[PDB]
């Protein structure tokens, strides 16, 4: 976030500057990644099966 | 050379403002808690029992 300053009122002295000041920013990342299974089973079984 | 707010003096007029100025204000407290006896004179006597 910026920051603003209290001034003064005069062209001699420093109390009559205003401040300079910086706003930034950043990055964040979705990245995807993978999660699987492998499930093996017999082919008599899914035909002998009654589900 | 500047130009200050001193050397425009009174080209630069203060303002007025009443806005802080009014005060509500009490009466008395046995004015209201207690009886108020009118008087048509400077004494009344009261007679109490004693005994």
């Amino acid at each position: 976030l910026p920051e603003a300053g209290w001034v003064g009122e005069s062209a001699t002295e420093p109390e009559g500057v205003i401040p300079t000041s910086k706003v930034t920013w950043a990055n964040r990342t979705l990245v995807a990644e993978e999660v699987a299974v492998i499930i093996p089973v017999p082919e008599a079984v899914i035909d002998d099966a009654t589900v | 050379a500047d130009i200050s707010r001193a050397e425009v003096a009174t080209l630069i007029q203060e303002a007025y403002s009443d806005t802080l100025l009014a005060a509500a204000k009490q009466g008395s407290t046995v004015l209201s808690a207690f009886q108020n006896v009118n008087m048509g004179t400077k004494t009344t006597h009261l007679p109490v029992l004693a005994t």
